[PDB]
């Protein structure tokens, strides 16, 4: 059930309007009739309103009427709600109103006798934007507890089976927490954040604060920055088509993955690659697959960079004859190509691609990528690394070992980081008092407080004391008028001097600096306070094995594969990618093969495997 | 192309989001037209060859004797000649009153009679209503769809034009 | 070489040769053969994709400077014609080319010059633009010398510069405002008293210089890679490339065919809460916008508007460019919904907007501040035409009984709660709603014509700009269009002032007239209505626990807020359109967003979707069974269900009075004839024929002939009795000199 | 010299000393004396009633480029003060004078630059103008690549536009010209804001030509009898 103001009712239902074309390509959300609404999480059945209304600045206009708030939780009961939520206005500025009505629900269920939970949005999500918040706190008495009974499946069918350990799940702001956290739609994530900890992971271990990843995966083409070791979070997301308040790592899709169909469109014959996917199928070269449509996959088996034999191990019987009769067909003739050609240049655009997103992606953050390390991993990565990156110049660009898996390996080595956000509206000039600047950090203070209960109650309810946490503060500050995509580390556990003031503000604008053409003389905001609360856990050992000789042991060798690029057939070398050893170097051309993965290496460049089992790709 | 059965829950408005997503997004199948003419041929009361529908339940059809083409209701009852308006074959009901008026809508959001006209064009048969107009008074009778057939049918579908007197 | 474009030729020379090819063969340019493209397909699918990929990226990094609108970014080819557009809105892909064009046609080349790094802006009224606040930034891309093509941004500045009826209440003619890539000093100090905040204007001009020379940046990297050569045929091929596009959409699509319809809206402004200085502009019009479209078997269409009324002293008329450019925001949502889109369209495309009619008034005095109230009202009736095609052709998944009115524009002047100038309206018409399909209900407060992408804005982040106060926002009920699928209704605010200073409001949309129509048996969507109150004596109300307005204006027939304010002085009427009144705390404010026509006959509704409308208040009860026929009843748990018998009985009857209560079309129409011989209708009904007459000869013909009317019978508009001030005497723009207009119509 | 003014000062400089020294003397410049009446009389009353003569002759000489009374023309030193004004109507001695005193003030020498033979347009409202009508023509005088004075040449013009106004067509010290060239795109502009475009066409070659008449003029006085004195 729901709870909200008198009079507004129906704002969850109406999804803001935006929730219509959530999730969808540019050419569907200029496309008028593929609109569409999904139904509402709460029913306009099961919606009440409390008389009531509280401003931007806490100012109460309309007094809460209680009566009304006793009627409205009377009502959802008599409805048998399995969970009421409430959300009023401003409850973020000034909960009083929201906790009073959270109150009154509270009892009339007591008098009922009837389990019914009950959830205040300024006790959960108290941020701004009532349809972000709204949503993020139906979540909670919508899908929470029914999840914690499939993650305890799960976590039993592991059990059961050999584990003495309780699973941790992922959150959106890359910290993993408890399948049985008291905030689970925080686990609405399922993209691969994971690859971007991991990356983040490696990247203290061997000193590159600038790293630029790229998920080239069978469904999505995902990208992401490391700057300065630290990460972006975009903090009013939407995810399931639905306007969401959670913290969430920030990714941008390029693409539907290798699994991609190519088409040629009926009334210009461009090449057009997606949306969907093959995904799991594969491409049409898989007969048993049913696909009927080329996809990227089925152009690097005419072009000869996957193995038909050997697709995940071999598990997956691969014909490349019927990717080069249905490129043919569907790409090549209409193009008046040669098979080869044309999956040759499919590839070709999608590099291109991939290549202009990064180098302007990089540019936007005011660097070159010549400051930036690539990370090429996922199943795909790879199989592309030497496109993408061709001339942008990057210090260095890298494909785990493990990139089949990085994504996975990132999960494991991500902290056990619970995280509570808060909306925040100081205003300060430079030149203020003291006192003034004793308010602003009360304010702030107050927040950290009132986050750190959460955190905290957090890792108790899973064993934990509090001497156990450890907590770091932020906040998200910007000068007036000039938005960023920042959150700062504060230098302080805590905030009440004037002094302790200047020292938050001087830590903003050392990281911005760092990151960054500042402006501290319009003075300073803070939209937001932070509590990050963590606790050691198991990560995974990065290998450290001594390097040998740089020529890869014969036993490695596993015969030649032709593939075509450059317009030129070559004979490539085929390596076993766990027999290499670090320290062996491999010429171009060569494919380095694994179960899951193939690492691409044409002439005219070089790759180097290190003692951490990284490989580093060069041009020679 | 789209199966038939899946063209006839596009027809009665059960088709499914997904592949209504698909039909808006994807390549048009050229065979539509000939599969959308076929399902409404199997559920007219009469035989006579339909060659453009027109809306629900009016269409442009041969008359299975003279050949001659003319406007047709579901009902069975023609119009006038394909070239003619059929609505001045037709019957009206004027809005053109308050009263009127807030029969279909409430005070103040309905339209002034003065400035706009609610103009219902009704078959004469069966009381559908196939067309509404909301002009201004005095406003002709407007003829909405003036059709080329023939090069619909011969330059565009690849088909052979229907027989014609 | 002598003219600075690559080759050789001066702009216009260039120009030139590129018109008279296209029109000697019908193909662009005169390219009957694309040879990059069939040559060289990849080099050429690439070039799209990097330079699509790159405008887009100018437009999304730009616009990170906020504290998306109308921003947009176009690149075009030396003769000014569109190549690609990034994303948003479209609307300016012409206003820009038109801007481009203006300086070919007057010899910019030789004054004030065209060179590398210059920046030239550009808003003027009679080149065209859609809005006075939407600004132009233009730079030229040069390469070894010679010009290559253009970069076009553009801006809706919200803080720029009552009751306007005149052109002579700003205008920016191409203006060379910086060299080297740097501003001059006195546009920046002329440009800012242009304007009552400057935060707005200053950063909105960085962006566009921003995205401007990114672009610039993107294509010297892009010729460097891929060559001159090769760039310098993609740079006209693909513009012909677009025109083969719309052909192919149009033979696969649509039906050829003539197809016939019109819109209506109303202005009011003989209402004395329409306070327009000029005593001659106060009378009520109407706005007409009939359109012959006319579908080719070549895939070539043609969209003549002969018969339009004229212009009229208010802001509502549009320019020829404003009207063609912007027609396309609307196409792309139908007919090609494409990122390829460019001018090519507009090169397979014909447009008739006869001269002196509100959509080309060729007039200086014409003011078009508020041009949607007019294209708003006149492009829906296209919808309607396109989906006879589609419901023909069997792609009833195309479908659209049309776009709603944008309208209810809230707007409000003053002091915030900040005690600073307001500048921020909340802008909730961008989620009007949708007309219906062919298949399914329309959306309700989805979109708007000039944005799919609708988005309502959350209220806590509106009341951090505007000192107003939510007491409601609930979907309008019975505002969509009724019909077998009902359209998407609209939805409603009430707002209180709270915390303002020095404060006004005026409402803003149609009210007699709904511009959009039902299709095929639907009905047209509600029409527009005020609601205000002031004097409330709301504090003590809300002291006392009285009762309080709250939610929407559910039923205006019977509504309950006013009992609620005795002492309130209440205006409820339907008068949509007014000039800036005076607000204070605690009054109040109805903002209505308009519904979507709906589709086909309502009594072919399925009953249950009936009964889902009122429960899910899309419906009022009392219109359940007088428009769709169901007989509904209420149960245990409050919610409506259907009687199937009951209905069945109800919809039978509905039959019968149906053809009881109806005419045969030939006695009503003698009966409508008698009234127009004697001449008997509203001023505004006669002015409108009037002044359509005459700007539309083919019009009153067809008006006589069908009528049977016999030249006796004579509608001179000086006889009606209400001004005629502007419809003999005008102030063309041939009356200026050196001033060298483009046609992009046929007038 | 880098300052345009004579003597190497910038414009803000030399003014700003001049100011300094009126605030402190109670005197115009901080001139206790004045050297060149008092020693050379006869030189002095001969520039003043040359200068008065040649500038009533601009002004009646341009005003036959059409056919008014508020035209009228000043002749300002460098610090944008009035030293002689024609026969007319001689309210906008000061509005011009002011406008001056913006490009001053708001370094229009560094951007969009003080030259020789440049054009430069005002009507500011912020500045202050007696009407939105009233149009500034404002041309630099030089003297060996140095500023040493202003002419400014004023007309009401009849034909503008803009009603029952309650609440504030501003050009700010706009540079229209170069090379004593108007620029296109500020003809272009122009016939916009007016009604009919002969009245606003003309007025400005009556501005312009006086203009110069009158930089004619102090070339021609300053040559004969020294840029000294
Ligand atoms: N040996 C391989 N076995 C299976 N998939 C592979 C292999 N090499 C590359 N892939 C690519 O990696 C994709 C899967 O990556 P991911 O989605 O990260 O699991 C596939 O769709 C292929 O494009
Ligand atoms: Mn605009
Ligand atoms: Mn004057
Ligand atoms: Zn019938």
């Amino acid at each position: 059930g729901l709870i909200v103001n008198r009079g507004m009712e129906d704002f969850h239902r109406m999804g803001r309007a935006v929730q219509s074309h959530l999730g969808y390509a540019y050419e569907d959300r200029i496309h008028l009739n593929t609109h569409r609404y999904d139904p509402p999480l709460v029913p306009r059945h099961l919606t009440r309103g409390v008389v009531e209304r509280t401003d931007m600045i806490g100012t109460q206009v309309i007094p809460l009427r209680e009566d009304t708030a006793r009627d409205a939780a009377r009502d959802l009961i008599a409805a048998d709600a399995e969970g009421i939520v409430i959300s009023l206005l401003h409850s973020y500025k000034n909960p009083e109103n929201e906790r009073r009505v959270r109150d009154i629900v509270l009892e009339e269920v007591e008098k009922s006798g009837k389990k019914i939970p009950v959830f205040a949005s300024a006790d959960y999500y108290p941020v701004r934007k009532e349809t972000h918040r709204t949503n993020t706190t139906i979540l909670e008495g919508y899908a929470a507890e029914p999840s914690r009974q499939t993650l305890s499946k799960i976590s039993n069918a592991f059990k059961e089976r050999g584990t003495k350990f309780d699973f941790r799940v992922m959150a959106t702001h890359g910290g993993t927490i408890s399948w049985k956290a008291k905030e689970l739609a925080r686990t609405i994530v399922s993209g691969p954040i994971g690859g971007v900890i991991g990356a983040k992971y490696l990247g203290e271990v061997l000193g590159y604060k600038n790293i630029a990843c790229s998920d080239i995966g069978g469904t999505s083409f995902d990208v992401a920055l490391i700057t300065q070791g630290e990460m972006t979070i975009k903090n009013d997301p939407d995810m399931a088509r639905l306007v969401l308040s959670l913290p969430l790592v920030a990714m941008d899709s390029v693409g539907a993955g290798a699994g991609s169909f190519i088409r040629l469109d009926p009334y210009t014959r461009a090449i057009k690659l997606g949306p969907d996917s093959a995904g799991y199928r594969v491409g049409v070269c898989w007969k048993e697959s049913g696909i009927e449509t080329v996809t990227i996959s089925d152009c690097h088996m005419v072009l000869g960079y996957l193995n038909p034999d050997n697709f995940l191990g071999g598990a997956v019987k691969l014909d490349r004859q019927r990717s080069v009769d249905a490129i043919k067909a569907q790409i090549a003739d209409p193009l008046g190509l040669s098979v080869e050609d044309a999956a040759a240049g499919v590839i070709e655009l999608l590099d291109s691609d991939l290549r202009d997103y990064l180098r302007s992606m990089i540019s936007g953050k005011g660097y070159s990528p010549a400051s930036f390390v690539c990370f090429s991993y996922g199943g795909a990565g790879p199989v592309h690394t030497y496109g993408y990156t061709e001339g942008l110049g990057f210090e260095d660009v890298i494909v785990p070992a493990w990139a089949a898996g990085f994504s996975a390996f990132g999960c494991a080595a991500a902290d056990f980081e619970y995280r509570y956000d808060k909306s925040l509206d100081i205003n300060m000039p430079t030149e203020t008092p003291d006192t003034d600047k004793e308010k602003a950090a009360a304010t702030l203070q107050a927040a950290w407080e009132e986050l750190t209960k959460n955190v905290l109650e957090e890792f108790k309810l899973n064993g934990y004391s509090a001497d156990q946490v450890t907590l770091q503060p932020g906040y998200r500050m910007q000068y007036r008028g000039q938005l960023n995509d920042l959150e700062i580390e504060s230098p302080l556990a805590q905030a009440h001097t004037a002094a302790d003031w200047d020292q938050l503000t001087d830590a903003f604008n050392a990281t911005y600096g760092r990151v960054y053409a500042r402006s501290p003389e319009l003075g300073y905001s803070v939209t937001g306070a932070i509590m990050r609360g963590m606790v050691p856990i198991p990560k995974p050992k990065i290998p450290k094995e001594p390097e040998e000789g740089e020529t890869p042991p014969e036993s490695a060798k596993i015969g030649t594969r032709k593939f075509y690029r450059k317009k030129r057939w070559v004979d490539a070398q085929l390596y076993h990618m766990e027999s290499l050893r670090p320290g062996n170097r491999v010429m171009g051309p060569a494919v380095i093969e694994s179960d899951a993965t193939t690492f691409v290496v044409p002439d005219g460049f070089e790759t180097w495997l290190d003692g951490h089992r990284l490989f580093h790709l060069r041009e020679v | 192309a789209y199966t038939r059965s899946k063209i006839v829950d596009l027809v009665d408005g059960k088709i499914d989001p997904d592949t209504l997503h698909q039909m808006l997004s994807t390549p048009k199948d050229p065979e539509r037209f000939v599969t959308y003419v076929e399902i409404l041929q199997e559920r007219m009361p009469w035989d006579d060859k339909i060659i453009l529908p027109l809306g629900p339940k009016l269409f442009i059809v041969q008359q299975k004797v003279s050949k001659k083409w003319t406007v047709r209701c579901e009902c069975g009852h023609d119009f006038c000649d394909w070239k003619d308006n059929w609505k001045l074959s037709a019957r009206v009901h004027v809005r053109d009153t308050p009263q009127k008026m807030e029969e279909i809508y409430p005070r103040l959001m309905a339209p002034t009679p003065s400035w706009q006209v609610i103009r219902e064009y009704f078959c004469p048969e069966c009381g559908t209503l196939h067309d509404v107009e909301a002009p201004t008074p005095w406003y002709p009778v407007i003829h909405d769809f003036s059709p080329d057939i023939e090069g619909f049918y011969q330059e565009w579908l690849g088909l052979p034009v229907p027989e014609r007197a | 070489t002598r003219g600075i474009v690559r080759g050789g030729e001066t702009l216009k020379e260039h120009r030139d040769r590129l018109m008279a090819a296209t029109k000697a063969t019908g193909r662009y340019a005169g390219l009957k053969t694309l040879e990059l493209r069939e040559r060289e397909p990849i080099l050429y699918n690439k070039l799209f994709s990097r330079l699509r990929a790159g405008v887009v990226d100018a437009r999304e990094t730009a616009k990170k400077i906020a504290a998306e609108g109308e921003l947009c970014f176009t690149l075009y080819n030396a003769a000014g014609d569109s190549l690609l557009t990034s994303t948003g809105i479209i609307i300016h892909v012409g206003t820009m080319g038109a801007a481009i064009k203006y300086m070919i046609e007057n010899n910019w080349e030789a004054n004030p010059g065209v060179h590398d790094k210059d920046i030239f802006c550009n808003n003027d009224s009679l080149i065209g633009n859609v809005h006075p606040c939407d600004i132009h930034t233009i730079v030229p891309i040069f390469w070894e010398g010679e010009l290559i093509g253009w970069v076009g941004g553009v801006t809706h500045v919200i803080d720029t510069g009552t009751g306007q009826v005149q052109r002579f209440g700003y205008s920016i003619t191409c203006r060379k405002v910086g060299a080297n890539d740097t501003l001059f000093r006195d546009w920046l100090h002329e440009s800012q008293r242009m304007v009552r905040t400057t935060r707005y204007w200053m950063l909105d001009e960085r962006t566009r210089i921003a995205g401007c020379h990114m672009i610039r940046k993107l294509v010297e990297e892009v010729v460097a890679e891929e060559g001159i050569e090769a760039y310098w045929k993609f740079a006209y091929e693909a513009v012909e490339h677009g025109r083969l596009g719309l052909q192919a959409r149009i033979k696969a699509m649509t039906i050829p065919g003539t197809y016939r319809q019109v819109g209506f809206v109303d202005v009011p402004y003989a209402h004395e809460d329409v306070r327009v200085p000029s005593d001659f502009a106060k009378l009520d019009t109407i706005m007409h916008a009939p359109c012959e479209m006319t579908i080719r078997r070549d895939g070539t269409w043609r969209l003549d508007f002969e018969g339009s009324s004229r212009w009229g002293w208010h802001t509502y008329n549009a320019h020829q460019v404003s009207f063609t450019s912007g027609i396309w925001v609307m196409m792309t949502q139908t007919l090609i919904p494409s990122e390829m889109i460019n001018d090519g369209a507009a090169y397979g495309t014909e447009f008739r907007l006869p001269k002196g009619t509100w959509m080309n008034p060729d007039d200086r005095r014409v003011a078009f501040s508020y041009s949607w109230h007019f294209l708003v009202s006149a492009w829906t009736a296209l919808w309607r035409g396109l989906s006879r095609s589609y419901f023909g052709r069997g792609y009833l998944e195309e479908v659209n009984a049309g776009n709603a009115n944008t309208s209810n524009w809230l707007q409000g002047g003053g002091f915030n709660q900040y005690d600073e100038i307001h500048a921020v309206n909340s802008f909730e018409c961008a989620a009007n709603g949708t007309g219906a399909t062919a298949v399914q209900d329309g959306l309700s407060h989805a979109a708007a014509i000039w944005n799919p992408e609708g988005d309502m804005g959350d209220m806590e982040i509106w009341e951090l700009a505007e000192p107003l106060v939510y007491l409601g926002r609930q979907i309008k009920a019975s505002s969509g269009g009724s019909g077998k699928y009902r359209g998407g209704c609209g939805f409603e605010s009430l707002r209180m002032v709270w915390n303002a200073k020095d404060w006004t409001m005026f409402f803003m949309g149609n009210g007699h007239i709904s511009s959009d129509w039902g299709l095929m048996g639907g009905y047209p969507a509600a029409s527009g209505y005020r609601f205000a109150a002031h004097k409330t004596n709301l504090k003590e109300l809300i002291a006392s626990g009285a009762e309080i307005p709250l939610g929407g204006d559910t039923d205006p027939e019977n509504p309950t807020w006013d009992a609620m304010l005795p002492d309130a002085q209440i205006k409820r009427d339907k008068q949509a359109i007014t000039t800036e009144e005076m607000f204070s705390d605690y009054d109040l404010y109805l903002n209505y967003m308009r519904g979507g026509p709906g589709f086909g006959d309502p009594l072919d509704r399925e009953p249950q979707a009936v009964a889902d409308d009122i429960n899910g208040g899309y419906v009022l009860e009392r219109f359940a069974g007088e428009v769709y026929g169901v007989v509904v009843r209420k149960g245990a748990d409050g919610q409506y269900g259907v009687d199937e018998a009951g209905t069945a009985a109800a919809r039978a009857q509905i039959r019968k009075d149906r053809l009881a209560k109806s005419v045969p079309v030939s006695e009503w129409m003698k009966g409508e004839r008698e009234k127009i011989l004697a001449k008997d209708a509203g001023t505004q009904v006669r002015q409108m024929f009037a002044a359509s007459f005459k700007l539309g000869p083919r019009f009153e013909k067809d008006f006589r002939t069908f009528w049977s009317l016999p030249d006796s019978w004579t509608l001179p508009e000086e006889e009606i009795g209400v001004p005629t001030y502007g419809s003999r005497y005008s102030m063309d723009i041939s009356e200026l000199p050196d001033v060298h207009t483009v046609q992009f119509v046929e007038e | 010299t880098r300052g345009i003014v004579r003597g190497g000062e910038t414009l803000k400089e030399h003014r700003d000393r001049l100011m300094a020294a009126t605030k402190a003397t109670g005197r115009y410049a901080g001139l206790k004396t004045l050297e060149l009446r008092e020693r050379e009389p006869i030189l002095y009353n001969k520039l003043f009633s040359r200068l008065r003569a040649g500038v009533v002759d601009a002004r009646e000489t341009a005003k036959k480029i059409a056919a008014e009374g508020e035209l009228c023309f000043t002749l300002y030193n460098a610090a944008g003060d009035s030293l002689l004004t024609s026969t007319g109507i001689i309210i906008h001695v000061g509005t011009m004078g002011a406008a001056i005193k913006y490009m001053i003030e708001n370094n229009w020498e560094a951007n969009p630059g003080v030259h020789d033979k440049d054009i430069f347009c005002n009507n500011d409202s912020l500045i202050g103008n007696v009407h939105p009508c009233d149009i500034h023509t404002i041309v630099p005088i030089f003297w060996e690549g140095e500023l040493i004075g202003w002419v400014g040449g004023v007309t009401h013009v009849i034909d503008t536009g803009a009603t029952g106004q309650v609440q504030r067509y501003s050009i700010t010290c706009r540079k229209v010209g170069a090379n004593d060239t108007l620029f296109r795109d500020w003809l272009h502009e122009s016939q916009r804001m007016v009604r009919t475009t002969r009245y606003w066409m003309l007025d400005e070659r009556t501005r312009i030509a006086g203009c110069h008449m009158i930089r004619k003029l102090v070339e021609e006085v300053v040559a004969e009898e020294g840029i000294e004195a």
